[PDB]
């Protein structure tokens, strides 16, 4: 089961420098960005 | 909350590294895919030794540190192993996203008496009340 649907950590990912990066080209599945974790360059 | 579950909660066993966990490279159904066109050049080119889809260790760290290229176009994403059984075609986040696979048919096996095939089915101005076509979305 999707624990983020029953818990909702509501984690927002905002880098201090956004240049060479991408994003999920699906508003519906954009929740996967707040269902996992990010990376630090 | 209709049909909700996470297949990636506990599937199989094995030993993996907690540090070796990427957060990108998921080539799932999240882009406007198209057929395209086959373009060949004046130079044959080997094309690189072709392999199989049954790749055991399918990793993809992606050195997103020493430079990079930001693309706003569609070419900013490229799905791989979606024409068959791909280990990456099940990395889906939501439980509902079976848009990662292709189902073909099967031909009879050799070593049989009597050449029994399938009817050629040649419609001749009948016009059935059943038009259109459908694809097949299978698991991974």
């Amino acid at each position: 089961h999707v624990n983020e649907l029953s818990r909702i950590k509501l984690r927002v990912c905002q880098p201090s420098r956004s240049e060479i990066h991408f994003k999920v080209k699906m508003t519906t599945h954009l929740k996967k960005l707040k269902e996992s974790y990010c990376q630090r360059q | 909350m209709d049909v909700f579950m996470k297949g990636l909660s506990k599937a199989k066993e094995g030993v993996v590294a907690a540090a070796e966990k990427t957060k990108q490279g998921v080539a799932e159904a999240a882009g406007k895919t198209k057929e395209g066109v086959l373009y060949v050049g004046s130079k044959t080119k080997e094309g690189v030794v072709h392999g199989v889809a049954t790749v055991a260790e399918k990793t993809k760290e992606q050195v997103t540190n020493v430079g990079g290229a930001v693309v706003t176009g569609v070419t900013a994403v490229a799905q791989k192993t979606v024409e068959g059984a791909g280990s990456i075609a099940a990395a889906t986040g939501f439980v509902k996203k079976d848009q990662l696979g292709k189902n073909e048919e099967g031909a009879p096996q050799e070593g049989i008496l009597e050449d029994m095939p399938v009817d050629p089915d040649n419609e001749a101005y009948e016009m059935p009340s059943e038009e259109g076509y459908q694809d097949y979305e299978p698991e991974a």
